[PDB]
């Protein structure tokens, strides 16, 4: 019997504008009690790497496709903005969802927040929150 | 058996249950120590409460009060401190612990030392408009409390429906008096009067087509909590959904 120790450590329809949400909802952040983050998050700012995927999808589309960076990946709608933190909860950052150039291919989003309280060791478990958002077709050419 | 303590818990609508503990020097202990103190000619006692604190759970965290608190000392009194717990959507009842330190100082700097610690569960002893028929829900996306003057303004409905036929509903405000003890008669008349001409809808009889922006203008000053003039009619199987939501002060 080989033991170890025990160490204690929903959106709505959006147009093509930019919505900045300051979130103070029921974030768990499952530490012991009164979790001070000690390096706070001010603005998370997603929908940047979705554009940094979408412009190479255009460029990937420019020649014939042979899965150079499109190989079964459904990570457009994932929106995995990893919130890295340092060492009873705290309010979340400003969103700035900022849908000014994004495809109609997605109809959902998620997130992941690194819950961290490190004492001379490596990092810890990590908590993820999804967000369902629909988009409005405001204009076409 | 020197200061009887009780805790009262209330459920605020802003997803924060507020629990207040109350402490009061019990009268039997008061006369018990009071006759023996007035034997030595003492009229007012001195129970020095120097360290009062509340703890959370199996790991002890000290949830603070809602205001400041010094180290006070008085006799024949009562005091209440309120902490703000977190509202639980599940059936896990939080069990908290409180502790105090009453220094029962008899005179000429000859003080006793008493401490007490209770621990119990913070129970409470037991809006989104939804219809009765189908999946159709209503909620105002903009904050239902709003501060406006009598100028033009806007308000935002939102519909979550079954995706089978999302359309076929109409809104209207019905600016007419509902057709009704003279004192209760005229009170119900004043309620039905200031409902029926207080605000007016700037697009009524309005076909809807998952948002629906509908625009008012407010005439008469006053707080219209659950402003119940506007009445979304469902066309098929002719019934009416009241929208008892939203509350606009007009000052």
């Amino acid at each position: 019997s080989n033991p170890v120790e025990e160490e204690a450590e929903k959106m709505t329809r959006n147009s093509w504008m930019m919505l900045d949400g300051t979130k103070t909802d029921f974030h768990i952040t499952v530490r012991n009690k009164s979790l001070s983050c000690a390096i706070n998050h001010i603005k998370i700012i997603p929908m940047n790497n979705i554009e940094q995927m979408l412009k190479p999808d255009y460029w990937k589309k420019m020649p014939p496709d042979d899965l150079y960076i499109m190989e079964k990946q459904l990570d457009w709608l994932s929106k995995s903005c990893v919130r890295i933190i340092k060492l009873i909860t705290f309010d979340l950052e400003l969103d700035n969802t900022a849908v000014p150039f994004n495809f109609t291919g997605f109809d959902l989003l998620i997130e992941y927040g690194m819950s961290a309280t490190d004492e001379s060791c490596i990092y810890l478990k990590k908590l993820s929150i999804p967000y369902e958002v629909t988009l409005r077709r405001t204009i076409e050419v | 058996l020197l200061n009887m303590r009780l805790r009262n818990i209330s459920l605020k609508s802003e997803h924060c249950i507020l629990s207040s503990l109350d402490f009061q020097t019990s009268k039997a202990s008061e006369q018990l120590t009071k006759k023996f103190i007035y034997p030595q000619e003492h009229n007012s006692f001195l129970k020095l409460n120097f360290q009062e604190i509340s703890y959370k759970l199996i790991d002890g965290t000290s949830q603070i009060e809602l205001d400041p608190i010094c180290p006070l000392k008085v006799p024949l009194t009562a005091f209440s401190y309120d902490s703000i717990s977190a509202t639980f959507k599940l059936v896990l009842l939080p069990k908290s612990t409180q502790p105090h330190r009453v220094k029962i100082t008899l005179a000429y700097e000859l003080e006793l030392h008493p401490n007490l610690k209770l621990p119990v569960r913070t129970s409470w002893e037991t809006s989104l408009v939804n219809s009765k028929l189908s999946n159709v829900k209503f909620k105002f996306i903009n904050s239902n409390i709003k501060v406006i003057k009598g100028e033009k303004f806007t308000m935002r409905l939102q519909i979550i429906n079954s995706s089978s036929s999302p359309l076929d509903l109409v809104v209207y405000y019905n600016n007419t008096i509902n057709p009704i003890t003279l004192e209760n008669q005229y009170q119900l008349h004043n309620k039905y009067r200031k409902i029926a001409e207080g605000i007016i809808l700037l697009s009524n009889d309005y076909k809807i087509p998952y948002f629906a922006d509908l625009r008012f203008i407010g005439i008469m000053s006053g707080y219209y909590g659950t402003l119940s003039g506007l009445k979304v009619l469902d066309l098929n199987t002719n019934e009416l959904i009241e929208v008892g939501n939203g509350a606009s002060v007009l000052i």
